[PDB]
């Protein structure tokens, strides 16, 4: 199709604000729940919220601003829940922050936002006559070194490989996005509209298919921060400005039978964990090994 | 953003400072044994 | 306790001053302020202008369709019968849309047979600016049309305050003769431009492509532009002189911060000198023919 | 050097300057309502049907024998006093209020309202910005029963008539800064309540107040606040733990 | 004082004079008493040259009023919508005809100091001074010290 | 000029100062954790250290009899100070202290304070400062990175 | 004596019109005949301007003036009035916009010198004035850049004209 | 020395506005993770600091009030335990104090 990649990202947003529309249209009345706080500073906590409306984040502000920079994190009673996610019935929350007992889902929530970030700086920083696909952000735990993400491109670019020139200027791009804050929106989606807000990566498309099946009411979590769309497993944290240190560490082309695709390792640290100088150089060195884990 | 100061003995683990203080000292170690010949560079 | 009247009446005056001053007051009617008077008014702004205009067309020209609304709601509101007479007041719509006409007419005869050079282009921009909201606005407050013109909204609009000059233009039309309104158009909206640049109201964007087009029309090849005199170059603020030749010979060179700015400048005089609208032109004529 | 403050406020109350009173404090209402009508709980789908309500509403009233002695001791207090009339002059009364109220006019709003009224609906409204107006009437009002309380130590007798309103009311409370607080202006939103008047048999002048606004307990709830509200939880001492309930 | 007052350059309104001459004075509207022994002037101007005045400028509108006032006082409105507000109080009647045909003559504007004592719109005729207006060109346009 | 001093001035004098450390030293034994100003709970560590050492030595040992019955001025805590902290401390080389510091006090002075407390003592333990837990983002990166060291070994 | 910042905080705007921008509300609160010195409390005030109120509070907590005991429940108070009385959510929504500091009725007294000399002991007495504004801290000014220096400086070269030419 | 002329106002302010004797922003200001109150990295938490404060006046005033003298003091360990706790053999021989309070979820068996 004869679409230009401005146009393309015009239209997405478009739809996504459509479907945003209809959410919203869905209740028409403002609906009170009633949120109790379970959290281990106050207990007790009662707070009368407005029914897919009012979201964790405005929960803190109710409680307090140290809340809402520290915490990353909501757990609505059973399953951990995004800041900027509107709530839907009566429940529980617990906040959950960086340096708490038990870390990992903000751990795991942190690694996608910026995989996801990756992924956006690099769909954007290539050539507008070449062909950049993403295909998915490869979940691997905390204990490898860099988070990556799978990108096929245009078949006259499977020669070159990106140089120390090229990372740093994709360092500079994520830099770049970082400084400007821009919340991350999850909406909840189906399948069918979802095929028709990508429309366009086969990737994407079968990605969308498998995440689908497994759902048996056909519904995809669909995130948005900026003019970027993509989609992802779990809650993301609530602010981009949270990635202090970030870094694109390398890439590495495994060529499979059907086609060869770049999967980029990077490296980042909230500014609540910012470690030392050489901390970090032995972080980026380690991370410049390939990681491999799909299942 | 009223950002903290940190040092890089906040945010380690108990098991972590001494590896790092090992991490440290063979790299140092290494970086002088290095240069120990600099005629033959 | 100090005996007096006097410095109590003056300290009363002082806190009037000073709770204005604290408080600025919304403007209000000069008609409903205390002395005000329609019809001496009226005369008064006739005679003023060395005119001899007609009451009912100034009063038709003064009357505006907001005030009309505004007057029928009022009548609604009360419940008391005014179709009689507030329903022939005569709305000057009429009478604006042949002042309008009329006077972007006479602008463009007049411009024409001033600079016959000027393009089509160029003299629509200049009557444009002429009958623009501004310009029109600036010379209706200073004669006052805004305080006798009949309307709702006390500021008065720019849209409702041209509308009421260009009726009472039309009621001039009307009631004296074409060459007597030609004289007043000439010495109440050209007198305006007295000091200004056609540039500053033409607006164009490609200088050097209508300078390239324009010498085209003349039969002329194509401008050179060449750096006559420079001031620094390596300096935080260099000065720059370009001038175009054609064929060899300047016709026009221009001042810059930088040598495209230098280059544009030099093809502005050059459209300005081909076109007569410079510095040294004639003096516009204020005489009586 | 020798100079000190003064001007502390202070309120101490003693029982002697409250007794050693010269004159007594006229009141011209009692303090609260003496017996609270009890509404059944099907009025809310009595009253979708006209006459199955009407002849109810007629019913109750003169079936009761406490409601037609006070009405009876009302009559032979003052003349011309008709029960039929009743209704359109509480209406207006109500009505009237509301205006009042809308306007700020706490002088009228004193001479309609009576002293136990006009506090619950000035004291959190004083300071906020009201826009009702009155639209529609569904069903008209209707008197349900009629109390009267006399005290034999001043000869004081007061009635109150107690009155169902069932009313198409639209409610905006804006706030002191000019934002729109709890409702929209054009939501002709359905109430009904029970209003209770009082009015001083024994006074030559004797002006119909309203007294008592009863609510039924199984009324539905009212609409929701457009903010967000916090309930903090039980402040702890630092020797204190917490317990949470079940 | 310069430095202590506001300060403004030499303006016209309308840039009057120019077409045609237009009177700035709009209203003039006196404010008077028939038993104060201080409006005695006033009310000889009225009786006397009020008349001639309005005959000889049509274009002001006067106003006359008789009020139990104790100042009497002149407001003069003008094309600007500036308002100049004088006192009268006892003055003859010659020095009220000369305040009248001082506002009259007036062209409404702030009575501060006047920057300059001309405006000339674009006095730039034949050109304006540049430091390469007097300068002759070399050879090529070469630097001092540059080789070609 | 103060080059070389590791005695800080307290109290009226010298003979002031080992009086004032000598009753803190009492009370901290009597009391196994107290609560004193920054500066004195500093000074009072090091002779807290000595006085378990002395104690270790021995309850024949005269040169450490006279020593407590010095600076313990109540009688009664010498045997305790034999029987009870120095039996317990006996592995331990030169773990016997710990001092925290407090936030100031609410008295108008604003002092800056600290606590010593003998470890191993019966009482609550204080709110001592806890390193992040290994499951935290840069503790786990820097346990793959020992993991990976120990891989290549 | 003066009372008007308690007065400042009863004023009634009109309602809103369908598409103006929410206006922030705006709390005035005061504490009136502290015992601090007017100087002391001016640095306090000045410590806590445009930031924001838990940064205030968590500041003034570890503050070691007598004052910031005062300010931080003079904070308190008026964050509860502003989450009861007025209609303001978001209790940790509010910033810091004036914080002011100024004296009182003060008391006089003897203060004996020697040789029969005195002199006049002033008991000082401080009055505080906090205003409270719904909504982000607004943002620190940064300092001037070279470039915005540059702009300026070639703006003020080319405004000039030729004084006493014509 | 007396001052040779009155300082304006200007002066004044120049003085006592500066920097140095403004009060400096403390950027070590955290939350307790365990009551979350207000506390500084290298100083405990008050509140909690309090709480033990409270506990450990409440055992030493118990166990005080075990013995009657000033100069009675036990020559053997101590161990208090809380009310529906029993001695362990290792626990067992030394000096004992009971309270009727439960255990706190601080204070750790041990
Ligand atoms: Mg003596
Ligand atoms: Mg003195
Ligand atoms: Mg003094
Ligand atoms: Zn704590």
């Amino acid at each position: 199709s004869q679409l230009s990649p401005t146009e393309l990202i015009e239209m997405q947003n478009d739809l996504f604000n459509k479907e945003k529309n209809r959410q919203l249209s869905l209740t028409p009345r403002t609906e009170k729940i009633e949120v109790k706080h379970v959290g281990k500073t106050d207990p007790g906590t009662v707070f009368v919220m407005n029914k897919n409306i009012s979201t964790p984040y405005s929960c803190a502000m109710h409680l307090s601003e140290w809340y809402c920079r520290k915490s990353i994190l909501a757990l609505v009673d059973g399953q951990p829940w995004d800041m900027y996610k509107p709530l839907t019935k009566s429940c529980e929350i617990k906040f959950l922050t960086f340096k708490d007992d038990d870390p990992g889902e903000v751990n795991k929530a942190y690694w996608r936002s910026c995989a996801m970030m990756m992924g956006c700086v690099i769909e954007r920083a290539f050539k507008d006559e070449y062909v950049v696909s993403l295909v998915r952000a490869p979940e691997v735990p905390v204990i490898a070194g860099a988070f990556c993400y799978d990108v096929v491109l245009d078949k006259r670019l499977d020669e070159w490989m990106p140089t120390k020139e090229n990372l740093h200027s994709f360092t500079k791009d994520a830099r770049a996005l970082i400084y400007k804050d821009l919340p991350f929106e999850t909406l909840e989606v189906e399948a069918k509209v979802a095929l028709e807000i990508f429309q366009h990566n086969k990737y994407k498309l079968d990605f969308i298919e498998e995440k689908a099946s497994q759902n048996p009411e056909r519904i995809v979590k669909l995130h948005r921060f900026g003019d970027f769309i993509d989609v992802s497993e779990g809650p993301l944290i609530p602010r981009t400005s949270i990635c202090f240190q970030y870094e694109v560490s390398a890439v590495h082309n495994l060529q499979t039978q059907s086609s060869l695709v770049r999967r980029f390792q990077g490296l980042s640290l909230p500014v609540h964990l910012r470690a030392h100088f050489t901390i970090w150089n032995k972080l980026l060195e380690r991370s410049r090994k390939m990681v491999t884990e799909d299942k | 953003h009223g950002k903290s100061v940190t040092w890089w003995d906040e945010h380690l683990s108990e098991e972590n400072v001494p590896f790092v203080k090992q991490l440290v000292s063979d790299e140092n170690k290494a970086q002088l044994a290095s240069k120990l010949c600099p005629l033959k560079d | 306790a100090k005996k007096g009247f006097r410095a109590a009446y003056r300290f009363q005056k002082e806190l009037e001053r000073w709770r204005l001053l604290r408080c600025p007051p919304p403007p209000v009617r000069r008609s409903e302020k205390p002395n005000w008077d329609y019809h001496a008014e009226i005369q008064a702004f006739g005679h003023r202008l060395q005119e001899t205009f007609s009451l009912d067309l100034l009063k038709t020209a003064f009357v505006n369709s907001c005030y009309i609304k505004s007057e029928e709601a009022k009548r609604q509101k009360l419940g008391i019968d005014k179709e009689a007479a507030l329903l022939n007041l005569k709305d000057n719509q009429e009478l604006s849309e042949q002042g309008i006409s009329f006077s972007q007419t006479c602008l463009t005869q007049f411009f024409e047979d001033a600079f016959p050079d000027l393009p089509t282009e160029g003299v629509t921009s200049l009557v444009d600016f002429l009958t623009s909201e501004e310009v029109v606005c600036h010379v209706a407050r200073n004669l006052a049309v805004e305080q006798l013109a009949l309307s709702a909204e006390f500021p008065v609009p720019p849209p409702v305050l041209r509308q009421t000059f260009f009726a009472v233009i039309g009621a001039l039309l009307q009631s004296s003769g074409p060459e007597r309104t030609a004289l007043f158009i000439r010495d109440f909206l050209i007198t305006q431009m007295t000091g200004k640049e056609l540039f500053e109201m033409w607006t164009i964007t490609n200088p050097m492509g209508l300078l390239v087009e324009e010498l085209k029309k003349r039969k002329i090849s194509a401008p050179e532009s060449r750096l006559t005199r420079q001031s620094g170059s390596t300096t935080a603020l260099p000065v720059y002189f370009v001038g175009l030749y054609c064929d060899r010979k300047l016709i026009a060179e221009g001042p810059g911060e930088t040598v495209l700015v230098a280059e544009e400048e030099a093809a502005r005089v050059a459209l300005r000198k081909l076109f007569g609208f410079t510095e040294n032109r004639r003096p516009w004529d204020y005489s009586k023919p | 050097s020798e100079k000190e403050f003064v001007e502390h406020a202070r309120k101490a109350g003693l029982v002697i300057p409250h007794e050693r009173l010269e004159r007594p404090i006229h009141l011209a209402c009692t303090a609260g309502i003496f017996d609270a009508y009890v509404p059944p709980e099907g009025d809310a789908r009595i009253s979708s049907l006209s006459k199955e309500g009407l002849a109810q509403r007629a019913e109750r009233l003169k079936k009761n024998v406490a409601s037609q002695l006070s009405i009876r001791k009302i009559r032979e207090s003052d003349p011309n006093f008709k029960i039929k009339d009743f209704p359109e002059k509480a209406k207006d009364i109500f009505i009237e209020a509301h205006l009042c109220l809308n306007n700020s006019d706490h002088d009228r709003l004193h001479t309609l309202v009576t002293e136990n009224c006009f506090p619950d609906m000035v004291w959190d409204i004083r300071y906020k910005t009201v826009r009702w107006s009155f639209v529609e009437s569904l069903e008209p009002p209707q008197v349900v029963q009629v109390r009267c309380s006399s005290l034999m130590n001043q000869g004081n007798i007061y009635g109150q008539v107690t009155v169902r309103m069932h009313t198409r009311q639209t409610l905006a409370i804006y706030d002191r800064f000019g934002r729109l607080m709890y409702g929209q202006e054009d939501v002709p939103r359905d109430v009904l309540e029970y209003v209770v008047f009082e009015k001083h048999l024994v006074d030559p002048y004797g002006s119909w107040r309203m007294h008592g606004k009863i609510i039924p307990p199984w009324a539905p709830p009212k609409q929701p606040i457009l903010k967000t509200v916090m309930i903090p939880g039980p402040q702890l001492k630092p020797w204190e733990e917490f317990e949470e309930p079940q | 004082t310069a430095r202590g007052t506001a300060s403004r350059f030499l303006t016209s309104v309308l840039h009057n004079g120019l077409g045609r001459y237009v009177q700035q004075l709009q209203r003039l509207s006196f404010s008077l008493s028939r038993d104060a022994p201080s409006s005695r002037g006033a009310r000889e101007f009225v009786e006397r040259e009020v008349t001639d005045f309005a005959r000889r400028n049509p274009g002001v509108v006067i106003y006359v009023n008789p009020r139990p006032c104790c100042v009497p006082r002149v407001v003069a409105e003008y094309l600007n919508g500036a308002v100049r507000e004088e006192s009268i109080h006892c003055k003859s009647v010659e020095e009220i005809a000369a305040l009248v045909q001082k506002l009259a003559d007036q062209s409404g504007l702030d009575v501060i100091r006047i920057r300059k004592p001309f405006h000339t719109d674009s006095p730039s005729i034949q050109g304006q001074w540049h430091p390469f207006t007097n300068k002759p060109t070399t050879l090529g346009g070469l630097r001092p010290r540059e080789v070609q | 000029i103060s080059h070389g001093r590791v005695f800080r001035r307290l109290g009226l004098g010298p003979e002031s100062r080992i009086h004032l450390l000598q009753n803190l030293l009492t009370g901290l034994v009597r009391h196994e954790r107290i609560e004193a100003s920054w500066a004195r709970v500093d000074e009072l560590r090091g002779y807290a250290e000595k006085l378990i050492d002395y104690g270790k030595l021995g309850d024949t040992n005269e040169r450490a009899m006279r020593m407590a019955d010095f600076w313990l001025t109540e009688k009664d805590l010498i045997p305790k100070l034999f029987q009870v902290l120095a039996p317990r401390f006996q592995g331990q080389n030169g773990g016997y202290t710990r001092m925290l510091q407090i936030p100031n006090r609410n008295e108008q002075d604003r002092a800056k304070m600290a606590v010593i407390e003998y470890k191993g003592n019966c009482l609550p333990p204080l709110p001592l400062p806890r390193r992040d837990s290994n499951l935290t983002l840069l503790n786990q990166l820097l346990q793959g990175l020992r993991q990976d060291q120990e891989a290549s070994s | 004596i003066s009372r008007k910042w308690e007065k400042k905080n009863k004023i009634v705007y009109p309602p809103q019109l369908p598409g103006e921008p929410r206006r922030p509300a705006e709390i005035y609160h005061c504490r009136r005949q502290i015992k601090y010195s007017k100087d002391k409390m001016w640095y306090l005030a000045k410590l806590i301007r445009g930031m924001s109120i838990d940064q205030a509070l968590a500041q003034l907590e570890f503050s070691d003036k007598k004052g910031a005991q005062i300010i931080k429940e003079v904070l308190l108070e008026a964050q509860d009035m502003a989450v009861r009385d007025h209609n303001v959510e978001f209790r940790s929504n509010l910033y810091v916009a004036e914080s002011t500091s100024g004296r009182g009725q003060y008391l006089k007294r003897i203060r004996y010198h020697g040789r029969g000399r005195f002199g006049i002991m002033e008991k000082v007495f401080c009055h505080y004035f906090v205003k409270l504004v719904e909504g982000p801290p607004p943002p620190r000014e940064a300092p001037k850049t070279a470039v915005a220096h540059a702009r300026e400086y070639i703006q003020e070269l080319r405004n000039r004209t030729i004084t006493h030419a014509l | 020395a007396a001052p040779k002329n009155r300082r304006s106002i200007e002066v004044n302010r120049c003085r006592r506005r500066n920097p140095q004797k403004l009060i400096k922003v403390k950027n070590n200001i955290d939350v307790c993770p365990e009551c979350g109150h207000l506390k500084q990295k290298h100083i405990l938490c008050g509140y909690c600091y309090e709480k033990v404060r409270k506990e450990t006046a409440e055992i030493r005033r118990q166990m005080g009030k075990q013995e009657g003298g000033p100069f009675r003091a036990p020559t053997t360990e101590t161990v208090v335990l809380y009310s529906g706790e029993t001695p362990s053999e290792q626990d067992q021989g030394k000096r004992i104090i009971e309270r009727e309070r439960k255990r706190p979820s601080w204070f750790t068996q041990n």
